[PDB]
């Protein structure tokens, strides 16, 4: 089950 | 034994050719189970193992794919921003293609608790930023990634990864290992044979084959009269058969007549005991 | 500084002239991810399937390219790979012993 970073680099 | 859940995010810019493309794949151990591609017409998370195509999925979460879809579209959007900002950090032209990769997931102990989390990034194939095993500080690889570290540390981003790992990550890995038991835990041994390939008067190649084994992990070695020849044997990388098993071989050139002095050794978690075998 | 792909061309099962099999071209350890991988019969492009792009601990990519085939004494099979790391396309002959 996946996850995306809260903020951009 | 020690299992892993890993997602692999790749985004690639294509100056002129249009918007960046984003690809994701999920693996449990050596077994792929999902994929995502921002270039597919109506792009969704897609099962890519049989045991992801089965009613248990609906039953545990009926929104499984819609949610995974949502998250991949997010990751895809964020990476389009990452590719712009990384150009800036590195003071790069708009002209060249660049690549952002992310690899993240968790390992489980035989305890079956979280052993270890990963969350790491590469830019153009080189180490950029990784979450440390404290799960609170980042290792920046260079002075661009240091900006990212200062930013992420100040905003406490690490915390949102922590709770995904301690919450969802372990949780779903156990679900997968349970429901995918016949594929993921049920470990096929290598079927091993030796083949004999003349080259000249001086050398016959003895090639030890290991076929149809899962997982990929294996040790394949020749010994002459109990003495390892690893420094003087040819050993290809483990390669997929295409059916979810792996292949490997190890070859040694021996004098003709000497064939019964060589024993091939095969060790794999799927063998009751290590295989030893010889020519014919 | 691109990384040069490694190439293995091999069948799913041991080759028997006449028996339908699966021809595989595994190409791994490359960067960047843009790559041309074809399977060739007598030097002509076959219809293939490609795995979903993935990568290893060291960030190098790997793909598997495969199709149905039937080995025969008359026919040559090869894998053609072109990548930014290569001066020009490399071809690797299918040998049943490989």
């Amino acid at each position: 089950f996946p996850q995306s970073a809260p903020h951009g680099v | 034994g020690p299992h892993s859940l890993r997602y692999f995010y790749t985004s690639v810019s294509r100056p002129g050719r249009g918007e960046p493309r984003f690809l994701a794949v999920g693996y449990v151990d050596d077994t792929q189970f999902v994929r995502f591609d921002s270039d597919a017409p109506n792009p969704k998370a897609e099962p890519r193992a049989p045991w992801m195509q089965q009613p248990w999925v609906e039953q545990e979460d009926p929104e499984y794919f819609h949610r995974s879809t949502r998250i991949f579209k997010g990751a895809a959007q964020i990476d389009r921003g990452n590719l712009q900002t990384l150009r800036g950090y590195y003071n790069q032209s708009e002209d060249g293609s660049h690549t952002i990769q992310r690899m993240f997931g968790c390992d489980l102990g035989p305890d079956g608790r979280l052993l270890r989390g990963y969350n790491q990034y590469a830019y153009d194939g080189a180490d950029y930023i990784a979450l440390n095993e404290d799960l609170t500080s980042w290792t920046a690889a260079d002075m661009a990634a240091q900006i990212t570290k200062r930013k992420w540390e100040a905003a406490g981003d690490a915390e949102h990864y922590r709770s995904y790992l301690e919450g969802l990550c372990v949780k779903w890995l156990q679900i997968y290992l349970d429901k995918g038991k016949e594929t993921l835990q049920r470990a096929d041994p290598p079927k091993a044979h030796v083949t004999h390939h003349p080259v000249s008067a001086r050398e016959v190649t003895l090639r030890c084959w290991a076929l149809g084994f899962y997982p990929a992990d294996i040790s394949l070695t020749w010994q002459r009269d109990g003495e390892d020849q690893t420094q003087d044997m040819e050993l290809v990388e483990t390669r997929p058969a295409g059916d979810g098993t792996f292949q490997k071989w190890a070859a040694v050139g021996v004098p003709p007549g000497e064939e019964q002095r060589y024993t091939c050794h095969v060790q794999h978690e799927g063998l009751p005991e290590p295989l030893t075998l010889k020519w014919e | 500084e691109p990384r040069t792909p490694k190439i293995q061309v091999y069948s799913r099962h041991p080759a028997e002239n006449g028996k339908p099999n699966y021809l595989n071209c595994y190409v791994y350890g490359f960067h960047p991810p843009q790559i041309e991988i074809d399977l060739l019969k007598n030097g002509q492009k076959m219809k293939t399937e490609q795995s979903d792009l993935s990568f290893s601990k060291d960030w190098s990519f790997y793909l598997l390219v495969h199709t149905d085939f039937t080995p025969s004494t008359v026919d040559e099979y090869s894998c053609r790979v072109n990548h930014s790391s290569l001066a020009a396309p490399h071809m690797v002959k299918w040998d049943r012993n490989n």
